[PDB]
């Protein structure tokens, strides 16, 4: 369980993206999750469509609300297309999955990490990236243009992102905003403080598919 | 509630 875990230089995460004026956090976080695992075994890095997840997942409320843990489940159940055969537009619409044709990616299950346990988060993040939530409605996290976020912030979780590494002290997160935020679309939050919930409630509820 |  290395002292350092970066999947970027591991060839697991692709360039950064933006959800835009679309409250669709959840589908983006997922595509990165599934994505990671998909490349971890096969040795093939891919960019899947979040747009599809939006238009297809009726359980989620597309362009403004969702469950990073429906998306995944969805995929495993059905599947998910490339981000070319289903590029992101930013507006929820009619499911094209079927109309689009044969799927391209399809997992083999979804599991959740025991909330409120850093030790647990890491491990999984060590075996493969994960979808995690937190407080973004933040007025500080909103302004982050590079650094180690300690706060201030709260325990009112409401935005989903992704963890793509950690250090002895900083946890790495991929944001669904442009590369005109944090440190090039990236933000480092601090771990090991005692805060069980985890600063910004980053330890509330996390997840991930399964792959054979 | 749903994450936006």
């Amino acid at each position: 369980i290395p002292e350092y875990v970066d999947w970027r230089q591991k060839g697991a995460v692709t360039p950064v993206k933006n959800q835009g004026s679309c409250g669709s956090c959840w589908a983006f976080s997922a595509v990165v999750t599934i994505e990671g695992i998909i490349k971890i075994r096969t040795g093939n890095l891919n960019q899947y469509s979040e747009q599809e997840l939006l238009d297809c997942d009726r359980r989620s409320y597309g362009c403004n609300g969702g469950y990073p843990w429906s998306a995944l489940q969805l995929v495993a159940q059905y599947g998910i297309h490339y981000r070319n055969t289903y590029p992101y537009e930013g507006v929820q619409r009619y499911c094209r999955s079927r109309e689009k044709g044969p799927y391209a990616a399809k997992t083999d299950g979804v599991r959740q990490v025991q909330p409120y346990n850093q030790g647990a988060l890491l491990y999984s993040i060590a075996n493969q990236p994960v979808s995690v939530v937190l407080q973004a409605a933040g007025k500080d996290f909103q302004l982050y243009r590079g650094g180690i976020f300690v706060g201030p912030c709260g325990n009112k979780v409401d935005h989903a992102v992704a963890a793509v590494g950690y250090g002895p002290n900083y946890i790495l997160i991929k944001n669904s905003w442009g590369t005109g935020w944090g440190e090039n679309g990236y933000i480092r939050i601090k771990r090991g403080t005692g805060n069980s919930y985890g600063v910004c409630g980053l330890y509330t509820s996390s997840f991930y598919p399964v792959k054979n | 509630a749903a994450f936006a």
